[PDB]
């Protein structure tokens, strides 16, 4: 019925453009079967589908593949997303919210909201009247939206009581200084 | 395979029956811009970016008309073996908190999409909806499946509901992922 | 200024 082919190419960057390793796989339907790693400078058969093009690609344009290792990778890190992708900088909104309706001794639960930020390089923590809460803190891994921007949720099991300051700490690269933002009973 | 950032530049799909393909750059798991096949155009999702990088999308054109190339001649050497269909994984959530009467956007996750065939699209109070709707391309996995999202624009109001309906060979029945403001 | 794409190599 469906019949479907593959090529995904991979330029895996480490510290800036020095551990630069590149890759290009060839996938038929969902499976791959031929594949050129810089790391191992020249093609190879994944499955025996690709015994029949091995030779083939190596004979033909290995000069060239390894070529854009530098003329496609290290010069795209450089001349494009150096000034692009590595600048964006998006700051996240945060925001408190309680999951149920505020009462004086009953357990509820306070929802930081950090959203819309970029990178994803992100530290999230919760204090109550000014000291690191290291109890019922949990929150949800990094969530990406699709669209360059992610969002976490960081949850604290508590119970309001009157005079109790509860702060969310947030600090991204987009931030000259942390954010906080205060919650009281 | 660990790495500090990781490009994509050039993943092809071409799948039959159809002449269906698609040409993307991706960039840290996001996507950079697809080409658009018939207008011959390099679609930005960040259009900012477009301003200081470019794309010729000769490029594209070329690398698809290779996958056209590449398949068959792959399908034939494996005595024409047909993709096995997934069934895909849909879930809904906010961009950002909702507020009451505040802009907002519902983002609908599909993973686990195999083949890249879909049909993604939205209920409002279980009537359909076309307007404020977006949708990106066909994202690669680790499993060589795929996934994507659509996003709808929507102003948050007590009594509102809203599905996100997925459409796939993989499903006996549309899946439905309903949401609403709690 | 022009980004680059990694050729696709065609079969035999
Ligand atoms: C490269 O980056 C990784 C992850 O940030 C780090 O562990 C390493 O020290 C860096 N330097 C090297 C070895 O290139
Ligand atoms: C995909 O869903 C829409 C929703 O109305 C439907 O009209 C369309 O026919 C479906 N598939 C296509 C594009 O044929
Ligand atoms: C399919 O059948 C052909 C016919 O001889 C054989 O050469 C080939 O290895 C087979 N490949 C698979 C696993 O479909």
């Amino acid at each position: 019925r469906h019949f479907v082919v593959q090529f995904q190419p991979f330029c895996y960057f480490t510290n800036g453009t020095q551990r630069i390793r590149y890759v290009t796989r060839y996938i038929y339907n969902r499976e791959e079967y031929l594949r050129f790693d810089s790391d191992v400078g020249e093609y190879r058969a994944v499955t025996e589908l690709g015994r029949p093009d091995a030779e083939y690609y190596n004979k033909q344009y290995l000069e060239r593949t390894r070529a854009e290792l530098d003329t496609v990778c290290r010069y795209n890190y450089e001349e494009t997303e150096v000034p692009t992708s590595l600048r964006r900088l998006e700051q996240p909104n945060v925001v408190i919210s309680l999951s149920r309706t505020e009462a004086l001794n009953h357990h509820n639960t306070l929802v930081c909201s950090v959203t819309d930020f970029y990178p994803a390089k992100i530290k999230v923590r919760w204090f109550r009247n000014g000291q690191e809460e290291t109890v019922g803190v949990s929150s949800t891994q990094l969530i990406r939206n699709g669209d360059w921007t992610f969002q976490v949720l960081v949850m604290l099991e508590m119970t309001p009581r009157r005079g109790e300051v509860y702060t969310c700490h947030v600090e991204h690269p987009s931030l000259k200084s942390p954010i906080t933002v205060e919650w009281r009973a | 395979i660990e790495a500090d950032h990781v490009g994509s530049y050039g993943i092809v799909v071409y799948q039959s029956p159809g002449d269906i393909g698609q040409y993307t750059f991706e960039f840290d798991g996001d996507e950079l811009f697809y080409v658009d096949l018939d207008k011959k155009e390099t679609i930005w999702m960040l259009p900012e970016f477009a301003q200081l990088r470019s794309f010729d999308p000769q490029g594209g054109l070329q690398n698809i008309a290779t996958g056209k190339h590449n398949l068959g001649v792959l399908t034939k050497r494996s005595n024409s073996t047909p993709a096995t269909n997934e069934a895909p994984q849909a879930t809904v959530f906010p961009k950002s908190p909702v507020l009451l009467g505040q802009p907002n956007t519902l983002i609908c996750f599909v993973d686990n999409i195999f083949p890249p065939v879909i049909n993604i699209t939205w209920l409002r109070n279980s009537k359909s909806v076309a307007d404020g709707v977006y949708e990106t391309s066909f994202f690669v996995n680790r499993d060589y499946s795929f996934h994507k999202l659509s996003y709808l624009t929507f102003i948050p109001s007590d009594d509102d509901i809203y599905d996100c309906k997925v459409e796939h060979w993989g499903l006996e029945e549309p899946v439905l992922k309903h949401w609403e403001p709690e | 200024s022009r980004g680059g794409a990694s050729q696709y190599r065609p079969s035999q």
